[PDB]
DNA sequence: GCTCTGCTCCTTCTCCTTCCTCTCGAT
DNA sequence: GGAGAAGGAGCAGAGC
RNA sequence: AUCGAGAGG
């Protein structure tokens, strides 16, 4: 939302992984 | 399916203390903190914090014996307990 | 017992008495003052005037009712006899099979007097799609099924027994089981494949159904 | 009628194990 | 110690 | 390193 620090900005480009630990985190 | 989830729509105590557990450790690896911390330190109670909000970012997978399963997002459990 | 010792008579009566049971809960259309036969009536019928139980007599045809017939649209008609020779030879075996196969009997019922020889046993089973059951006149003097300890057992339909794998997600292989050999399932003439829904009484709810399948 | 072809009805055999902890004193 | 698994044995029936 | 013995709970 508009809490920026819930976004990740690798995530935008789909560099993270939401449902994978591999990722950490996100 | 999106609807049609036969499972409970309350949060049970091994859903709520993985968690808290696993958001715990996201928080004491440095994670972003989604409440305010007030005076909050300690990685459990701040989560606990979030989890009273519903500010935690997961979603349980429900798994069924037959393999099949059923997704429910924190915010869409009831945190009762 | 004796002839004058009725007592042999009386046990014999138990039995057809519990042979109407069965049938009726089987499906078949029996009424219930067909089969509270008083003794001294199943005499007046069925014993020969010296006290001699005629039991070539206690034969009979059943026939399922409208509502069985509706539940189980393949359910045919039923022949009841019991043997009047002590020891079941395949001579009086095969005269029970053919009758089935003359008359086109869906299933037949055969009552053991004493006993039966491997070489009756063997022919039991080989009329396909007609089928053979056997009982024991001693194993059928007191119905099981009036026990305290059993609880009512409903033979489930296929579309019944489609829809609860379905509910539950389940294959057959993961509801509970019952040997086609348990006398319950015997009374029930179950065969491999078909469920049973066990309704019992408890303490933690007013009643708990289960549901078991044959083995 | 009499051995025969199956049994099923017995007797006569092989197999296994609270937890956990401490020390010494031998090879 | 009390199973279970493998084996020898002793009779109702049954075909020639 | 095994092996037995003595104990403790």
């Amino acid at each position: 939302p508009e809490q920026k620090i819930t976004e990740i900005e690798d995530g935008q480009d789909g560099g993270v992984t939401p449902y994978s630990n591999e990722s950490g985190l996100v | 399916p999106k609807d049609q989830r036969a499972t409970t729509p309350y949060m049970t105590k091994y859903e709520r203390a993985r968690i808290l557990g696993t958001r715990a450790l996201q928080i004491s690896m440095n994670a972003p903190v989604f409440v305010d911390l007030e005076g909050e330190t300690d990685p459990l109670r701040i989560a606990m914090k979030e989890l009273a909000e519903k500010k935690i970012p997961l979603v349980i997978r429900r798994y069924l014996p037959d393999g099949s399963f059923e997704d429910w997002s924190v915010e869409e459990l009831i945190v009762d307990l | 017992m004796d002839q004058e010792n009725e007592r042999n008579i009386s046990r014999l009566w138990r039995a057809f008495r519990t042979v109407k049971e069965m049938v009726k809960d089987r499906g078949y259309f029996i009424t219930q003052e067909e089969v509270e036969l008083p003794l001294e009536d199943f005499k007046a019928k069925y014993c020969d005037s010296m006290g001699r139980p005629q039991r070539k007599m206690m034969s009979f045809q059943a026939n399922p009712t409208e509502e069985s017939i509706s539940k189980f649209p393949d359910m045919g008609s039923l022949w009841v006899e019991f043997c009047d020779e002590p020891s079941v030879g395949v001579k009086t075996m095969k005269t029970f099979v053919i009758h089935i196969q003359e008359k086109n009997f869906q299933t037949g019922i055969f009552v053991y007097q004493n006993n039966i020889t491997p070489s009756a046993m063997k022919l039991v089973p080989s009329i396909p799609p007609a089928t053979i059951e056997t009982f024991n006149e001693a194993a059928l003097v007191v119905n099981i099924t009036h026990h305290e300890l059993v609880p009512k057992h409903i033979r489930l339909s296929s579309d019944e027994k489609r829809e609860l794998l379905k509910r539950y997600r389940l294959k057959e292989s993961q509801l509970p089981r019952i040997q086609r050999a348990d006398p319950v399932a015997l009374y029930l003439g179950l065969k491999r494949g078909e469920v049973v829904k066990i309704i019992r009484k408890s303490e933690t709810s007013g009643r708990y159904a289960s549901y078991r399948i044959c083995m």
